[PDB]
């Protein structure tokens, strides 16, 4: 048996077995990334800031996504749009 | 020295401006010339010299030819340090695309990210122009490094999202070398 | 993928060898024909005669391997004007509705074994020109392609990929094997 | 006798389909069928912005990839009224005179396939090789840079490159004169270029000859100074004018300018600027990238002009600059939208080809295959 | 009232019938590398079938065949007749099986048996284990049980071998 | 050092050249530095902070629709005229 | 030299267009709409 | 100063006006209309009888040496009556100046051929009606150059596909390249780049 | 030397230098020249990469792969951090830049898998976008 | 209704119908050649019967601009076949090759979708 087809990619999608688009893999190897984005960016812990407005870069200037700023009034975690790092406000 | 047959002007140069030369001097060198074959054998010996040149053969694959920071090679979806891909599925790549390779679909994600659902990239519709990576606002598609991408068959070189982002796991380090020595001249 | 094998892991590995195939047939009948096919395999990858089919611009690639930096003569590749004498069509250019017959009818004067290599993204796939009127969207839809070189000019490195690519291609050829598995 | 020198044939750039009928090794017809490369490059520019059919050039004519993205650029800046900086002049003068030698290199090892002599080919792709690695060093590609952008140049030049296009310059002379030790004044080279295809000043003038077939016949006609643009009334040079018309005037006359495009070089590298690439309208060139990750404006310009390109006026215009090849020409039209309405290219290589009619009459086979050797047609701007 | 089997809506019929529509069918031609297989493969691609495509000898012999489909539409699957396994692999994603393969000469390794009569008897029962619902066989306009021969000793082997072959399918 | 021949054979080479044979091929030693220094790009003529306003510098909007010559004469007036001067060609 | 004609012609012959897609297509003439 | 701004040529701009003067006044028969463009370009605008009187006087004449043509453009606007121009580019190498000179034409209604005047024109009257059906009559040979031999049609009207109509495959039955109702894998993908804000109000009332 | 009698001791070290007779003549028999160069690098892979300014540009450095495998290298078995330094984009082997950013989720490299078994096919990647009515619940 | 053009290779219909019968006549003295130089699977008589239903194809029209537009671009296909630069797949274009007739039934284009 192979893995590789019935594993699910960080879209939701996967080939059922009835399907007849299977028969593409039957000598080739489906390319699942093992990586997703959704468990890299819950693993990284939030930022505690004390100003109330903070900007957010993404790393270095040029390299990094446009600059946004965040308002940290409201109570919770506050996700960048643009990287999806969080920002709190103790 | 010939006389001009044609006054040459201050702004111009003439070819095939000289008089055919009819001092005696002249006319046996020229007889010479092409009795004996004086400039064949010129030719003769130019040609042989360049047997005893060094050989300009660069001996692929294990010497490589050179290229520059700049090059544009197979496209690849870059990520975040922090592991969040980069494409924030904002559609100027396509809308730019002169050869409308790329398809985006996007959706909203469980967290609320734009990240995509689908980015298909056509290579063998892509022209390797490089328009994508300077209309990305964050640096997310880029032109890697890789060019030694041939297939063996027609459909495996319609890149999807999953192989355009095991191209950016796997050339990242030579990517961001690149966009480290190359972004500020764009 | 796979992960190319750490040295530590590799240093455990044997010696791949030339033959694909392996010296452990057991028959010797079927060794005999293995070791036949091997050696009919490397004067076929020894020497394919591409033939001078420059249709557009990555053509200016294409002498660029005939050109002294890269130097296709050292891998069996020249370039041989007539179809007949020619292993290799290279399909490198922009493939037209009026040019459609032509290369069909030059494929089909070329005598067989019969590989071809689409360079370049108006050779597969249609290009930068897929919408247009008059372009055949990619050279599959005519003429079976075995190698498809992906850059819009491939750089010369990677035309010469193809061709170590088609060249791995012939060693991989297995014809007596399957004729004494017929 | 009829034949075709079909697209399969050598002498033939690889799609020319010359219906010939022969009396013998004579042609007493040649009908040239076109089109075998017609890929409806006019038909897709219509549904393209400015910039997506900026490429389209680079492709058109493929030996001279900067000089036709100058010319699409000084279209669009006519249109738009944009003038572009100092620098970028210097820039496109230097790597439109770069882009004249890789030319006159592929047409001299043409030619020299063409009529026989296979290893200055060699001897020149080498350098042609050198050159296309400056390409890729200025650019990343080494053909089609997209690199020439109407409002200036996409991208800086990279430190040292100058460094490297003056060793290359100062070596560049002795190849060419061992190009010539074995080409020119060789008898065999005469005897195939002398008195062969003669054109007259008056069949140049009425035929719609351009560049090295004007100056072949003797006409004084450069674009360069006559009409000048980007920098070239900046930098002196002389015109290699020729006599006779024939192949080995037209061949002399093209390695001249092999010759004078070096001291345009040396003028260029002696002489440039420390400025902008790029004009500062932001509405009509992209912005740097810090500006747009930084300011709002930037933002908002980089992502107008990289979905839906600049308004360009409505206007037509028809610029023509020096190709290689000859005059290069855009006639431009714009209806006000993001988008073309018209662009014509007129490739002097069509105005070239549409003589062999009455050139190849009364003339051998031989002498066919060094006419259209010795005429510099590529058939990707003749079929557009 | 015939039912459909699996009634996902990506896999139904689609298109106005050129090489890029797709017409429901999941064709795999056994033996399409011969005479027959040639043209039915192109006529299948002119209609928008997918073809899994098993060959048995080279990937030369049968590259030929890409150009009769759209991209994605042509497969192919390396198989041996005598190995079932790779059978029940080329036939596992299939509705429509047409089996083409047959030898007008007996073989060293393959005779009229093990081609006509076990192959397509194998073949066939793979595919009815496979939930193939069509099966396409040919066979020989005049077979009987008892063929006679006419003018050569030992002929009409090849009559008899279709006909068995034909009854065990 | 440089990848060469002995001076027997570079005599005979320059002897049959009919001139001093410089080097074709490029060293690392004649050649710039791949790796180097980041450099600063000079701002233009409209990056000054003040008096800089774009319709006095608006390339686009000062283009005018063509002058009908014929009428332009004639709403102006309520050695023959040449295209151009004299370039002689011969 | 000049001749008589109606001002109502029929160019279909003399276009591209095929039987297929002249006999059964219809033309929607529109103002676009706003955004 | 403004260095962004591209500054006119005067020495093009009065010489151009002058001898668009002087154009309108010597040929009143078939000039419509000379207007002197922004960029220093000079359009004349003439009546479809007159293509060959005034290629054949700006070809012929001492105060206009015309006798380079660089190229014949056809511009298809299906709005207009006449759909179809035809701009003839002429350069003059004496004067050192290029001229445009415009006509209005329908795909019915023929045009002179200016392959009397200009032998160029004997092949580029050929590409506008191969690519647009504008018939010029006395022509020496009126021919189809660029595209296929099959090929039904006049592909750069705004009234063809861009895609065209038909493509082409290969077909192992009839051992030959067939020809097939188009269907593309891909669509093209239509984008709506239209500008909801004018940005010129100089071309406001530029239509009367 | 004038007649060049010098290079043939240098053929003698490159043999002695290559590990005998043997041993260079399989490495004549798979490297296609004989070169001598400093030792600058030796992957995690198995590859050695070499540098020796004497040579002209273009030919001053080189790989030579893995002994593990014999006739099947290829272009692509060049990782991504020394694929800047083979082809000439920076001079700064990995051993020496620290400007390479090292991170958890690179994956390794791997060759052109295209022609086997392995290789990559591709397929849609949205869901089902219309969802149909089971006359089921 | 009615205004003044310039003629196209034509002034009266009649003169029009003279020249298109003068293609008539060229098209069947240029068939036995085109079946004799070509590779085609066509033979004379269905070359014939295709000649026809070509002209009675266009026997609808009317105009004499028109039939003399078509009268052009019939005499340029004929001097593209009595030169032989069309191939034998564009000879086989005026018969649709390779093309599965569709129905005009509802039914069927029902069934099809069509
Ligand atoms: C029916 C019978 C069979 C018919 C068909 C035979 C096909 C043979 C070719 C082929 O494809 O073989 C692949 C086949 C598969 O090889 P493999 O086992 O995968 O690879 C072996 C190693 O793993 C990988 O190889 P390697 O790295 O060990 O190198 C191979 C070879 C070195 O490679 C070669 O020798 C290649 C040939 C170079 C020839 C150069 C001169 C040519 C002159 C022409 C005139 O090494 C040697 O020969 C040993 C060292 C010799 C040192 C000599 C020093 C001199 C100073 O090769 C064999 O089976 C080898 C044995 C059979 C070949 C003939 C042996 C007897 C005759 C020898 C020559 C007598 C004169
Ligand atoms: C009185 C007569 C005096 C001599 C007259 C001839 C002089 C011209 C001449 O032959 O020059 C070649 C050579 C001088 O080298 P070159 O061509 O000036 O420069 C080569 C580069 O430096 C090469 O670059 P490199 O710096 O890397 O050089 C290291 C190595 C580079 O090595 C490689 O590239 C790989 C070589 C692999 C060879 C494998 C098979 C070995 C079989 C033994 O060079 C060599 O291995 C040199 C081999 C030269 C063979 C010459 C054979 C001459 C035969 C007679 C001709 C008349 O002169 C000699 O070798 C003289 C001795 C000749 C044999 C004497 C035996 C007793
Ligand atoms: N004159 C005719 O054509 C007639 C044919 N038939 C029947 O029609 C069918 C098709 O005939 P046709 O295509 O013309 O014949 P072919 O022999 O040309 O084709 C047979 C096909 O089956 C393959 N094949 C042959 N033997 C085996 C085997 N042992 N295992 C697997 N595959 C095998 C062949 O592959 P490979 O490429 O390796 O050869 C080939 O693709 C046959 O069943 C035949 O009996 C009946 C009456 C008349
Ligand atoms: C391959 C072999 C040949 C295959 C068939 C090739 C056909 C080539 C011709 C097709 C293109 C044409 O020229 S068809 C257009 C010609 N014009 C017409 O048919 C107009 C018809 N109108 C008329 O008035 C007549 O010509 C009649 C009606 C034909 C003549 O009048 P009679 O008095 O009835
Ligand atoms: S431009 Fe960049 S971020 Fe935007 S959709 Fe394209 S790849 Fe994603
Ligand atoms: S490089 Fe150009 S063609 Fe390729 S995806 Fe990017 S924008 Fe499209
Ligand atoms: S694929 Fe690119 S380089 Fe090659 S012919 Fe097409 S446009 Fe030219
Ligand atoms: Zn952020």
């Amino acid at each position: 048996c192979r893995g590789d087809i019935e594993k699910v990619t960080h879209t939701g999608q996967v080939f059922d077995k009835e399907d007849y688009r299977n028969a593409r893999f039957v000598n080739a190897k489906r390319y699942v990334n093992e990586n997703w984005g959704i468990k890299l960016i819950e693993e990284v812990p939030p930022k505690e800031c004390t100003e109330r407005v903070v900007f957010c870069d993404g790393g270095d200037g040029p390299l990094g996504h446009p600059k946004v700023y965040i308002n940290l009034d409201k109570p919770g975690n506050h996700i960048c749009g643009y990287c999806g790092l969080r920002f709190v406000k103790k | 020295e010939p006389k001009d047959i044609v006054e040459v002007p201050k702004g111009y140069v003439y070819v095939n401006n000289k008089e055919l030369s009819m001092e005696f001097a002249d006319i046996t060198d020229r007889a010479a010339s092409t009795m004996f074959f004086g400039e064949l054998l010129r030719g003769f010996a130019v040609t042989l010299a360049h047997i005893f040149k060094e050989p300009a053969t660069i001996n692929y694959p294990f010497e490589k030819g050179p290229l520059s920071p700049r090059f544009r090679g197979e496209h690849a979806l870059r990520r975040y340090p922090s592991g969040e891909e980069r494409c924030i599925a904002c559609k100027l790549c396509e809308a730019i695309c002169p050869a409308q390779a790329i398809t985006i679909e996007a959706e909203e994600r469980a967290d609320g990210s734009r990240r995509t659902t689908r980015y298909d990239i056509d290579m063998t519709k892509c022209i390797y122009c490089g328009f994508c990576q300077e209309a990305c606002p964050v640096d997310a598609i880029v032109e890697g490094p890789n060019f030694e991408f041939s297939t063996e068959t027609h459909e495996e070189l319609l890149y999807n999202k999953e192989k355009l982002l095991c191209n950016g796991d796997k050339w990242e380090s030579e990517i961001a070398s690149n966009l480290q020595a190359d972004h500020l001249y764009r | 993928q796979q992960t190319l094998p750490v040295a530590e892991v590799a240093q455990n590995l044997p010696k791949k060898g030339y033959s694909p195939f392996g010296t452990k047939q057991s028959s010797v009948a079927e060794w005999s024909l293995a070791r036949l096919d091997d050696l009919l395999n490397w004067g076929r990858k020894g020497s394919i005669w591409p033939l001078t089919f420059g249709l557009a611009c990555c053509a200016v690639e294409m002498m660029h391997i005939a050109a002294p930096r890269y130097d296709m003569d050292r891998y069996g590749v020249v370039f041989r004007a007539s179809p007949r004498q020619a292993d290799v069509i290279i399909v490198a250019g922009t493939l037209t509705n009026k040019m459609a017959p032509a290369l069909r009818k030059v494929y089909d004067q070329m005598p067989e074994p019969r590989w071809v290599i689409s360079m370049g993204s108006c050779a597969n796939g249609g290009g930068y020109y897929h919408y247009s009127y008059s372009v055949v969207r990619g050279c599959d839809r005519i003429i079976p392609v075995d190698i498809y070189v992906p850059g819009c000019p491939p750089t010369a490195e990677a035309l010469m990929y193809g061709v170590l690519q088609l060249q791995k291609k012939v060693k991989r050829m297995k014809t007596l094997q399957m004729w004494y598995r017929k | 006798l009829t034949l075709n020198f079909g697209p399969q044939h050598p002498a033939a750039h690889g799609v020319l389909r010359l219906v010939l009928e022969l009396d013998g090794e004579t042609v007493m017809r040649a009908d040239p069928h076109i089109g075998l490369l017609h890929r409806g490059t006019e038909k897709l520019i219509e549904y393209k912005t400015y910039t997506q059919a900026l490429p389209y050039f680079d492709r058109l004519d493929y030996v001279s990839m900067m000089c036709n993205e100058q010319c699409y650029s000084l279209a669009v800046e006519k249109l738009l009224n944009i003038d572009v900086p100092l620098r970028a002049k210097y820039i496109r003068t230097l790597f439109a005179e770069i882009t004249r030698i890789l030319n006159h290199i592929m047409a001299v090892g043409t030619h020299a396939l063409d009529v026989g002599a296979l290893t200055p080919f060699f001897w020149l792709f080498e350098e042609r090789e050198k050159m296309m690695e400056f390409y890729e060093r200025v650019s990343g590609a080494r053909m089609h840079a997209a690199y020439i952008r109407p409002g200036g140049v996409s991208l800086d030049m990279p430190l040292g490159l100058m460094d490297d296009i003056y060793e290359f310059a100062s070596k560049f002379a002795e190849r060419l004169d061992e190009v010539e030790d074995v080409l020119t004044t060789n008898r065999i080279w005469v005897q195939r270029t002398e008195d062969i295809g003669i054109v007259t000043a008056e069949e140049a003038l009425n035929y719609g000859f351009s560049g090295v077939m004007l100056r072949g016949s003797g006409i004084k006609w450069d674009l360069r100074k006559q009409q000048p643009y980007d920098a070239y009334n900046l930098v002196n040079f002389d015109v290699p004018i020729g006599t006779k018309g024939d192949c080995y005037d037209r061949y002399l006359c093209r390695v001249e300018e092999m010759r004078q495009s070096l001291r345009i070089i040396d003028q260029c590298l002696n002489q440039m600027p420390a400025g902008e690439i790029k004009t500062d309208d932001a509405k009509v060139a992209p912005p740097s990238r810090s500006e747009m990750k930084t300011s709002m404006e930037a933002l908002i310009h980089h992502f107008k002009l990289f979905t839906q390109g600049y308004q360009v006026p409505p206007g037509a215009t028809y610029t023509a600059i020096e190709a290689p090849k000859g005059e290069f020409g855009v006639y431009l039209i714009s209806d006000g939208s993001s988008r073309p309405y018209r662009c014509k290219i007129k490739a002097p290589g069509f105005a070239h080809l549409a003589a062999l009619e009455k050139i190849g009459k009364q003339h051998m086979l031989a002498d066919v295959v060094a006419i259209i050797g010795t005429l510099d047609v590529v058939f990707g701007e003749i079929d557009r | 009232p015939r039912p459909l089997k699996t009634t996902n809506p990506a896999a139904m019929k689609r298109g106005t019938g050129g090489r890029s529509s797709f017409n429901g069918i999941v064709a795999t031609v056994f033996g399409a590398t011969g005479f027959v297989g040639r043209y039915v493969c192109n006529k299948l691609g002119k209609s928008g079938t997918q073809m899994i495509l098993p060959y048995r000898g080279d990937d030369s012999d049968v590259i030929r065949l890409k150009v009769t489909g759209d991209l994605g539409q042509v497969l192919f699957h390396f198989y041996n007749l005598e190995d079932p396994a790779s059978i029940r692999d080329a036939v596992k994603h299939s509705n429509v099986v047409i089996n083409l393969v047959g030898r007008d000469f007996e073989t060293k390794n393959f005779k009229f048996k093990d081609v006509h009569v076990n192959g397509a008897e194998r073949i066939a029962r793979i595919a009815r284990e496979a939930g193939v619902e069509r099966l396409i066989h040919l066979s020989s306009l005049n077979v009987e049980a008892n063929p006679k021969d006419l003018y050569v000793k030992g002929g009409s082997e090849w009559l008899k071998s279709k006909y068995e072959g034909e009854l065990r399918v | 050092l440089r990848r060469d021949v002995s001076p027997l054979i570079q005599r005979i080479r320059a002897f049959l050249l009919g001139r001093e044979h410089n080097l074709a091929l490029r060293f690392e030693d004649g050649l710039a530095d791949r790796t180097q220094p980041q450099p600063e790009i000079p701002d233009g003529p409209s990056h000054l902070l003040s008096a800089n306003y774009y319709c006095q510098r608006d390339g686009r909007r000062e283009v005018l629709p063509p002058i009908d010559l014929v009428e332009q004469q004639k709403q102006l007036a309520a050695k023959l005229p040449t295209p151009g001067k004299v370039y002689a060609w011969d | 030299g000049k001749i008589t004609v109606p001002t109502a012609v029929n160019l279909s012959p003399i276009s591209g267009v095929p039987e297929e897609h002249i006999r059964e297509r219809r033309v929607r003439i529109h103002i676009p709409p706003k955004n | 100063d403004k260095p962004t701004v591209r500054q006119p040529d005067a020495v093009a701009r009065s010489h151009l006006s002058d001898f668009g003067r002087y154009v309108a006044e010597c040929l009143p028969k078939y000039v419509q209309k000379v207007q002197l463009t922004a960029g220093d370009e000079l359009e004349v605008l003439i009546a479809p009888e007159g293509v060959v009187p005034v290629l054949q006087f700006l070809k012929d004449h001492h105060q206009a040496q015309f006798t380079n043509l660089v190229d014949i453009a056809g511009v298809d606007v299906p709005c207009r009556k006449n759909r179809f121009e035809v701009v003839y580019n002429l350069l003059s190498l004496r004067y050192n100046s290029r001229i445009r000179v415009k006509t209005y034409t329908d795909e019915l209604t023929p045009l002179d051929s200016a392959c009397e005047v200009h032998k160029a024109a004997n092949w580029y009257e050929r590409e506008i009606w191969d690519m647009y059906g504008v018939f010029f009559a006395n022509h020496p040979d009126l021919r189809r150059i660029l595209t296929d031999y099959g090929f039904e049609g006049h592909p750069q009207r705004r009234d063809f596909p861009l895609s065209g109509y038909v493509e082409l495959r290969y077909d192992d039955e009839k051992k030959r390249v067939v020809c097939e109702p188009l269907e593309l894998a891909q669509e093209f993908r239509k984008f709506d780049l239209s500008a909801p804000w004018e940005q010129f109000p100089n071309f406001r009332n530029a239509n009367p | 030397k004038f007649l060049g009698i010098n290079r043939l001791t240098k053929l003698f070290q490159m043999v002695r230098e290559a590990g005998g007779l043997k041993q260079a003549y399989l490495k004549l028999y798979r490297n296609d020249d004989l070169k001598i160069g400093t030792l600058v690098g030796i992957d995690k892979y198995g590859n050695k990469y070499f540098e020796n300014p004497y040579y002209f540009y273009g030919r001053n450095r080189w790989i030579e792969f893995a002994p593990h495998v014999n006739m099947d290298y290829d272009g692509s078995m060049i990782p991504a951090e020394w694929y800047g330094w083979m082809h000439y984009k920076t001079d700064l082997p990995p051993i020496r830049d620290g400007c390479r950013p090292k991170y958890k989720w690179i994956a390794d490299h791997s060759e052109n898998l295209s022609g086997t078994k392995e290789a990559y096919y591709p397929y849609s990647t949205t869901p089902n976008k219309v969802e149909a009515w089971e006359p089921k619940a | 209704a009615v205004q003044q053009v310039r003629p196209i290779l034509s002034v009266d219909r009649e003169e029009a119908r003279k020249r298109a019968l003068n293609l008539y006549k060229a098209w069947y003295r240029q068939i036995p050649y085109i079946v004799m130089d070509y590779d085609i699977p066509m033979t004379v008589e269905q070359c014939r019967d295709k000649l026809r239903e070509e002209f009675v194809k266009h026997r609808n029209v009317t105009d004499i601009r028109v039939i003399d537009m078509l009268v052009i671009k019939g005499q340029m296909e004929l001097k593209e076949s009595v030169e032989i630069w069309k191939q034998k797949g564009h000879i086989m274009r005026y018969w649709k090759e390779s093309q599965d007739p569709k129905p005009t039934d509802f039914l069927s284009k029902f069934i099809q979708g069509v």
